RNA sequence: AAACUUUCAACAACGGAUCUCUUGGUUCUGGCAUCGAUGAAGAACGCAGCGAAAUGCGAUAAGUAAUGUGAAUUGCAGAAUUCCGUGAAUCAUCGAAUCUUUGAACGCACAUUGCGCCCGCCGGUAUUCCGGCGGGCAUGCCUGUUCGAGCGUCAU
RNA sequence: GUGAGCCCGGGUCGAACGGCCUCUAGUGCAGAUCUUGGUGGUAGUAGCAAAUACUUCAAUGAGAACUUGAAGGACCGAAGUGGGGAAAGGUUCCAUGUGAACAGCGGUUGGACAUGGGUUAGUCGAUCCUAAGCCAUAGGGAAGUUCCGUUUCAAAGGGGCAC
RNA sequence: GAGACCGAUAGCGCACAAGUAGAGUGAUCGAAAGAUGAAAAGCACUUUGAAAAGAGGGUUAAAUAGCACGUGAAAUUGUUG
RNA sequence: GGGCGAGGCUCCUUCUGAGUUCCCUGGAACGGGACGCCACAGAGGGUGAGAGCCCCGUAUAGUUGGAAGCCAAGCCUGUGU
């Protein structure tokens, strides 16, 4: 339950929020979750996802299909992977839409502020630990 | 005859283009806008029409300059730059 | 005998923020409380007789000290207000209980 | 375009005597052959004087305009006012 | 008429250059409400009411 | 006018002769500029205009 | 609110040979012209006994 | 090409400053043409040449009103537009030492009578 | 793209020219119920109609 | 007997009720005090590669600088980002700026993009002519400065 | 089930809903010449009859009485069905193309729809003048928004000369 | 920040490019209008038509969801019995 | 009369717990069944159907970095014109 009185319980407001937020509010909600190796590698839970990330889907009709992402386009609020298409009627093809939770990132693409995300979450977490502890 | 027939003549305009509020309400003899007043210095409004005083009371423009109070009001009306911002 | 010829729904008072008004002025009691620490929340009152027939059988606190009070007490006028003693010259003493 | 006026331009602009020049630089006449003086300010000669002044003659004495819009900027005018 | 004075030109000239239909790549944009020009003028239907 | 055949002079080297103007209906205006008969107008346009 | 249904301008057209003695939105060129106001019956007009 | 960023502008004084406004002014002014005689990648750098503009208008400015402040510094009448600008309410607004100025009477008062600091027994 | 666009923009005046517009620009409201029709008694002194 | 009219049923029409939904209203509660001659509110006209409107902005024109985040925007086209970075974005923040014609609106006017005046700067053969650019010129009132008027009161 | 109603079967459909006891109300419709919206019979009916009038061949086109060219026949009859303007309109002007809608019949045509193009002045107007008239200023009214006042009970400014 | 409130004829006139479109010389008056689908996957290709479109064949879990688009009542209409 | 002042408060900032385990239906589990885990967090929302543990957030102590104020235990000094 909440107890704060800046925290708001409402739907509308929140539904309002989610649908109206703005980019880079987006790229936070679109966040996906590492793999398991990942996570005992880096002590990391979350990160939101970018272009060049490979990732496994875990949830839908292409479920353990593995690729790299090729688009994280947040207008719909989904994300592009390679060879994950579908083919349209001509018989080009199209992009499926992805939602970041519904994939599990199996490689980062790595550069010094995604490190740097990477050291500030697990050194958050460790002191976190320490304090609870 | 006071219909159709009358209704040919009406060729004149009583009213132009009024400089301050936009609307053709400018009575072209008296030199008075029907609307907004003008030229006197005050707007003309009336509690008799709510509804005339929320057509153009303040909000329904642009608020080119009201709109940034609040956010400075909120700040404080700091002035100055960031420690260590790039510039002159 | 209803007054109602008036145009009374133009001013009819409701009540709704009597709560919110409540955590308004305990907090209001909270600060200044904090803000005087450790000096007392108010100041000293005198007891005085209320007036008429129908009232003088009871005491009550009035709004401040006599300047003949302060001086019988040896208090000086100029340090009573700041040490908590507040003080009415216009009150005087007409009996000596 | 519009037609222009006779006597607004040429040598009744480019010229003015020594009286409208005093009465220009709101000066006295000690004051304004001093400052000349001082200046380099030198009398001049139009080629007509009746197209300047109506009321020339030939002791008048002629002065260029811009000459005397180079002493409304001189600074010894506050020097003479701050003395008097 | 062909008497007319600079202002009145200008907001002829506003009124002439708005008179278009919307283009077409609007409708294919996501999540596009708009299906066509809802202001749109024409010279025997609305006064321009200057 | 003067600051069209101004602009002309110092951004091409442009000399004119006369210069008309009208504002179009779309708002904008258009100038006639008509060139010395010194310089050539089509050769201006292939060189520094670009209109071939 | 205390003023919905009451933010018209609306008469009667009387009684007569056609229609209900109704007050009606005044003026022209729009839908709501013509058209009742003001009763709890009526699109768009004041509830019966608002609540306070 | 077309894009000029502000750090290095940042670093240059006024001459050459206006130089490279008076350069990006000119490629603006023939790739208006070449937009009107053909087509093709130009867009983007018109839009550069413009941004670019922009900037070096904003550079100028900023060392013009920099200069001109610390000219400005100590002097007493300061020109309106580096005044600070605040509401008008706020600068029709008593100083704080006009507010702060209090009459001898009660200066002797409050300093030989101020407010103690004091606790009640229980 | 350019034909599914095209279509779009036809398919977008199905409803005005149901309702027989002369273009997107027709967006007369005329009265279906006048005042002058629809109100008022005829009484033997001047009448408002022949 | 059919057609026609009516009734009953299925399917198909017409029309948009019902049901479910809700980035919206309505009411209450808590907090805050911040418009404008340093030119407001409002109006008009413009600005995107491809927009009419809504939104944003002002010829630095769907914007500039600064701070922060850290890889997009997207309908198309065209370009990215040295990704181990003075750095994408229709991103957030926002202290520096820009801010057209107007409007209490302020040179005189305005149903005119009309007519001026003052002082500088630049260009064209130019002491004179022509053109451009910049800074100014409303009213009432207050303090002060300076220049004055009056046998109004005096001294000399 | 007397009844208001309740429950089930079948078909359709797609995300919520119900029973019992209490609490609460913007809680039950055939009417109000009721409101809004939609739809019938009338009815393929009334009608589409002022301004004398049309016809032939060819082309275009899916389709031609009302598109074009030629060929004929007529009308306006110079106070015109001609050639140009003022007010008003605002792009309707011109070229090219065109599905639907509109042109109360049709339509390949169109003042419709779509994309573009087009309005060049020292001499034509405006701009300048004043008329009928209107508005500032001095000053006087008015609680005031403002009213009167336009030559006034105003210190309301120009020129010249100077050793 | 909330509600024993309203749920698109309700609730503010406005849930939508709403004080907009539109009307009036003017003061002013002033609407209508939300919902495909989880994802456009918004029907390739063939065939018939001048075209609009139709039929095959497709997409989809469903077109008995085809940008007239969730569900699809009644008045009223067509066919069949 | 002056000058320091530990410490505290107000405001923006970094960071926070646990299943996408197995089976069935389904286009898609967020449904049903089983086995667990977190909880000072089982408020709310999103995600292809009712999700504490998929994601954003939510609870509580704190924990980074920055600015400007206010309060303040105490401590140095001039002394009476
Ligand atoms: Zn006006």
């Amino acid at each position: 339950m909440k107890v704060r009185p800046t925290v708001s319980s409402s739907r509308r407001k929140a539904r309002k929020a989610h649908f109206s937020a703005p980019s880079s509010v987006r790229r936070v909600i679109m966040s996906a979750p590492l793999s398991k190796e990942l996570r005992e590698k880096y002590n990391v839970r979350s990160i939101p996802i970018r272009k060049g990330d490979e990732v496994q889907i875990v949830r839908g009709a292409h479920k353990d299909k593995e690729g790299k992402v090729t688009s994280v386009y947040r207008l719909k609020y989904v994300i592009h992977v390679e060879r994950v298409t579908r083919e349209k009627a001509t018989g080009q093809t199209v992009p499926i839409g992805i939602h970041p939770s519904n994939v599990v990132i199996t490689k980062l693409h790595l550069d010094k502020d995604r490190e740097n995300i990477l050291a500030r979450i697990k050194a958050g977490r460790e002191q976190v630990a320490k304090a609870k502890g | 005859t006071k219909g159709t027939s009358s209704f040919g003549k009406r060729h004149n305009k009583t009213h132009g283009l009024c400089r301050r509020c936009g609307r053709r309400s400018l009575h072209n003899q008296k030199k008075v806008c029907a609307s907004c007043g003008y030229p006197a210095a005050k707007t003309r409004k009336y509690n008799w029409s709510e509804k005339a005083k929320r057509r153009k009371v303040t909000g329904t423009g642009r608020m080119r300059y009201l709109s940034t109070v609040p956010r400075r009001f909120k700040n404080g009306f700091r002035t100055g730059v960031p420690k260590g911002a790039r510039g002159p | 005998n209803n007054h109602f010829r008036k145009h009374w729904q133009r001013r009819v008072r409701c009540h709704f923020d009597q709560p919110g008004k409540k955590v308004t002025r305990r907090l209001a009691r909270r600060a200044k409380a904090a803000a005087l620490a450790p000096r007392p929340v108010d100041k000293l009152r005198p007891i005085v007789r209320c007036p008429t027939v129908k009232y003088n059988r009871r005491t009550r606190l009035g709004r401040g000290f006599t300047l003949e009070e302060l001086k019988a007490a040896g208090i000086p006028r100029l340090l009573a207000p700041t040490i908590g003693i507040a003080v009415d010259h216009r009150r005087k003493n007409l009996s000596e209980e | 375009g519009k037609a222009k006026k006779k006597g607004k331009s040429g040598a009744a602009r480019n010229y003015m005597t020594r009286t409208q020049a005093v009465k220009k630089l709101q000066l006295s006449l000690p004051d304004f052959r001093k400052l000349c003086i001082w200046k380099g300010i030198y009398p001049r000669e139009p080629r007509d004087r009746r197209k300047v002044n109506k009321s020339a003659t030939a002791s008048t004495t002629f002065y260029y305009t811009k000459d005397i819009q180079y002493l409304l900027h001189e600074p010894l005018l506050q020097k003479f006012r701050e003395q008097k | 008429p062909s008497h007319k004075t600079f202002r009145i030109k200008q907001k002829l000239a506003k009124a002439q250059k708005q008179n278009r239909p919307i283009p077409q790549w609007i409708r294919l944009r996501t999540g596009n409400t708009i299906r066509y020009n809802a202001k749109r003028r024409h010279w025997r239907k609305t006064r321009l009411g200057l | 006018k003067a600051q069209i055949k101004q602009a002309l002079k110092k951004l091409y080297d442009i000399d004119t002769v006369k210069i008309n103007t009208l504002i179009r209906p779309d708002g904008t205006k258009k100038a006639f500029a008509r060139l010395t008969p010194d310089v050539d107008a089509l050769d201006i346009a292939a060189t520094k205009l670009g209109l071939v | 609110s205390e003023k919905a249904g009451h933010q018209t301008s609306a008469e009667s057209w009387g009684t007569g040979r056609a229609v209900a003695r109704i007050p009606r939105v005044s003026g022209g060129g729009t839908h709501r012209a013509g058209q009742g106001a003001f009763g709890n019956m009526c699109r768009s007009g004041r509830m019966f006994a608002p609540t306070k | 090409n077309g894009k000029v960023k502000a750090g290095q502008l940042w670093s240059k004084n006024k001459e050459e400053l206006t130089k490279i406004l008076g350069e990006l002014k000119t490629e603006l002014s023939q790739l208006r043409i070449q937009k009107i005689s053909s087509s093709g990648a130009k867009l983007n750098k018109i839009h550069d040449l413009r941004k670019s503009i922009a900037r070096v208008l904003t550079v100028i400015n900023a060392k013009q009103r920099a200069q001109l402040r610390l000219f400005y510094k100590n002097k007493k009448y300061l020109p309106l537009d580096l005044r600070p600008k605040l509401t008008r309410a706020l600068r029709r607004r008593l100083s704080k030492e006009d507010a702060s100025r209090v009459l001898e009477k009660t200066k002797k008062r409050l300093t030989h009578f101020p407010q103690r600091k004091y606790a009640v027994k229980a | 793209l350019r034909s599914k666009a095209e279509r779009q923009a036809k398919l977008a005046q199905r409803k005005m020219n149901r309702m027989a517009r002369q273009g997107e620009a027709d967006r007369h409201i005329h009265a279906s119920m006048p005042k002058h029709l629809f109100s008022g008694k005829r009484t033997i002194g001047k009448t408002d109609r022949r």
